[PDB]
């Protein structure tokens, strides 16, 4: 019975970060739902890659619950996540079950916006310590990836296929991440 | 044709071409310090005495490759040194 | 006055060879156009990442010439740019006119498939080293990219920001590629 | 030329996975050879139904090509499909010659076992996709039949018509499945 | 102590008629015994499945009774079946005993041949009703699967399953039917 | 209430990028301050034309917030812009407010300098592009206006009406802004 | 021996008709003298830019004569070159020793006012056709610029480029004028 991933996806999403998690979590046998959040609609990404999501949040949210919830990065993919009601809801509701979260590069500035997580250890883009430290409601980490309890974070493009080994890791063990990364011909 | 002006018109479009070059170059290396006043775990002082003694791996495999073509200047030129030799009948 | 490239998107691509290269080309400042192999409809990839071509490959052709043509892998990817007469022209045309041609993962297998750059030293992901071998064609490299004159490949998706960065600084020059290089926090 | 199929036969195979499909194909007028795996032998299926195959494999094999090679399930009848090194050899040649290539149920296990259409979109048993997914060799899929170029799956014995008749539909077209399947009075 | 089933088979049964319910009976514990109309001998099917039986109906006679007998159909099959006076006999005496008698597809035409349990609401395959009604003898059903008291009737290939299941459900009540079901992918 | 706008006036401003906006948007109804970078003093622009601005930037920044802040180009103004710490403050809180920004040809580089709208589709002057794009921080677009959110670029002085009609649009709509431009006898 | 071009900037002067042709103007190498009617005071325009002129037109004057004076527009600027002695002895001297006239909006209403050039095609800003054309001394045409022998006339702030491109053309050649138009990223 496979676990579940969704993988909210906004306009101006860095696409490295959305496709790279979607692509190594479905390689690990999880069920990976790529959802609009605004719609069913194509989604432009920072780099003009456009994603057909699988649906609408709307109707994914309705399918749930998922063991994570994946916010990829991207500077106002984050302001967008940052910015939804939606999303502030499912994270509220992923953190009071007891579930996954797990973000990357500026994604981890929508934990901040939505108070999830508060008092976790956390990474970001370095570009984007500023705003995830302001109020001091996490501490800081250096890290390539960073997990502190349900709370999974990490940096950027260059950290993608870490972050998402990590959630593989989280969800379906060590064993079954070492049998995905085998064939990914990482250093 | 007239000696150099052959390549003192070619030069002039090392100078259209590699034009876009350099000016990247300005252009692009200026903003150090945009993630520079931020911090990264990218550099811990390992990332000194190994991240920079691992950047060869790159660095090191151009010439293979250029085997030829920082010697295919060692390739063009002394047979201008033979445009010496047929030219001191004349010169002197 | 932009740099051009030309990756052409076939039904079956591996997503993350695609998107990286994409991506990593459109933040060196190269205009990318994301030309679909059989027309302008979104193209299923190997993981079920559905892209939008910027164009049919027709059209995209019709704007040429480029300054690199790049050829992500996938099984089923790399078989369907195989198959296509209108790849094997371009590609006979990039060679021709001395234009570079790049290849990721299954993607050099296309090159065999077409006579493109026999001779030449090529990687590819460690599963394709066979198919590519076929004939004796070229001289294989374990390297996790290779660029033998005007053919550049490489492994596979773990290599694929390796890959870009190389298109970039083939295009674009060494110092191009460290500006593009430095925010994607690679190892 | 009828159509021709090879159904590989072995020992531990589930019967019904087996006689379905060889019954429904026969009904499509396609000339089905039932080969035995280690011989003209009788073999024992999963539950004790005993087949005598219409030949060895290795006289079979003689008679080629087939237009389609299938593969039944069963644990053990796939553990033996998957240690064969015939079947290596034919599943590579079938691939290589663009022929159909259907396994059921924990058949498809088989084509992991011998390396066969990677990166191909796949169904199996429930109980098998750990198996399948070891690696990330392939996309998953839930549906009762998948087909995806010339990989051919389907997932246990009560898919097994749809599995036979999907065949039927891929080698001799829609209007014969469906003057197959009407007196078969399926729901 | 088993719950026990014998299973007729003869010259020209229908395969899937006949394997199908082997394997699911067997699947539930049922102890069947697959016994050969006319001796230990192999036995092509309709189309040309050759099942190795158990034993002898003789020999199996002599081991009974049984809690049910099985009647696969196919034309020839049926007509084998309709012929013997050995299997007269026993459907007399199952009849009798009160135990089950199932019969499938054409299966239900030996019913009538040897006046058993006539007054029945009975299933045929739709091209058999024409014969099983002939003389009214039985009121006919649509349903895919009929159960008249001790005689169980359906209809074709594609019932064979629920046929099949009905018989457990019979045998070994509803739980044990449904614990075999589950893994059998029905729809 | 009007709507306001911050034009920031540096020495080596282009003129044109300056005039046009000031006077389009003042067309409009739009409040405009022409806020002096070091002050009161008279602005010798990049073709010489000397422009009084109504205030100095110290003071034009007590009476905010702004509407829009509006940053012209020419090389040496744009570089004068990129250098102070006080556009910068400016910027970022803007940035922060959720307040329009809008510069033109070499303006866009100043967002660069400070750090503003990293991931945003941007365009500049065909001249400037290498600069804007100098770290892969925004994406490039060939448009004469872009608008990606709340950050509106344009080329160049043969831009300058398109720029300052789009951002009346954005601050009092579009029936207001074709109002505008209808006496401009624009083509 | 450099082309000179007098200016003359009155209050209530449209600013960007006056601002794009001298700033272009010195782009073709022209040297512009922006002269005050009323003197070196800054100078009040339509939209409240502030322009301080080079010297008054007393000054100006005596510098001359220029290869053409330039005539911007705006309804009360036009106005106040109109009622201006100065002026209009400027213009007859210019008319007198064969040289260039250009008015652009209203400022072709001038020539009207100080008898320059009757009998010539011209056209005006579409509110100024019937100031102008009192009188019938003019044809009048719809061109965005237009030019019959030494009256060259043009429309609005939306043809100010074209108009400020005509003068150079004349100046300088058509050579000059397509080195200065191109940078300016004309539609």
């Amino acid at each position: 019975a496979s676990k579940r991933a969704l993988v909210i996806l906004a306009k101006g999403a860095e696409e490295m970060e959305t496709v790279i998690p979607v692509d190594v979590m479905r390689r690990a046998g999880i069920k990976v739902t790529v959802a609009g959040l605004a719609g069913k609609d194509p989604v432009q990404c920072s780099r003009d890659v456009v994603i057909c999501p699988d649906a609408s949040l709307e109707d994914a949210k309705k399918e749930g619950p998922y063991d994570v919830v994946v916010l990829p990065g991207g500077n106002l993919g984050a302001q967008n996540l940052s910015e939804s009601a939606a999303v502030k809801e499912i994270l509220k509701e992923q953190e009071n079950r007891k579930g996954l979260i797990a973000a990357i590069c500026a994604g981890p500035t929508a934990l901040l916006a939505h108070e999830i997580g508060f008092g976790s250890k956390v990474t970001t883009h370095p570009l984007a310590k500023d705003k995830m430290m302001n109020g001091g409601h996490y501490t800081y980490s250096e890290n390539r990836v960073e997990k502190d309890g349900l709370i999974l974070t990490s940096r950027g493009p260059g950290t993608s296929f870490e972050f998402a080994l990590a959630i593989v890791e989280a969800l379906n063990g060590k064993e079954v991440a070492a049998q995905v990364k085998a064939p990914l011909v990482l250093k | 044709m007239d000696v150099f002006m052959k390549g003192l018109s070619k030069a002039k479009e090392g100078v259209v071409a590699a034009a876009e070059k350099t000016k990247q170059g300005v252009a692009e290396a200026a903003g150090k310090t945009k993630e520079g006043v931020l911090y990264v775990g990218s550099k811990t002082k390992e990332g000194v005495v190994h991240g920079v003694a691992t950047v060869a791996e790159k660095t090191k495999e151009q010439v293979t490759n250029v085997g030829g073509a920082v010697v295919t200047g060692v390739t063009a030129v002394a047979q201008k040194t033979v445009e010496g030799a047929g030219s001191i009948a004349a010169a002197t």
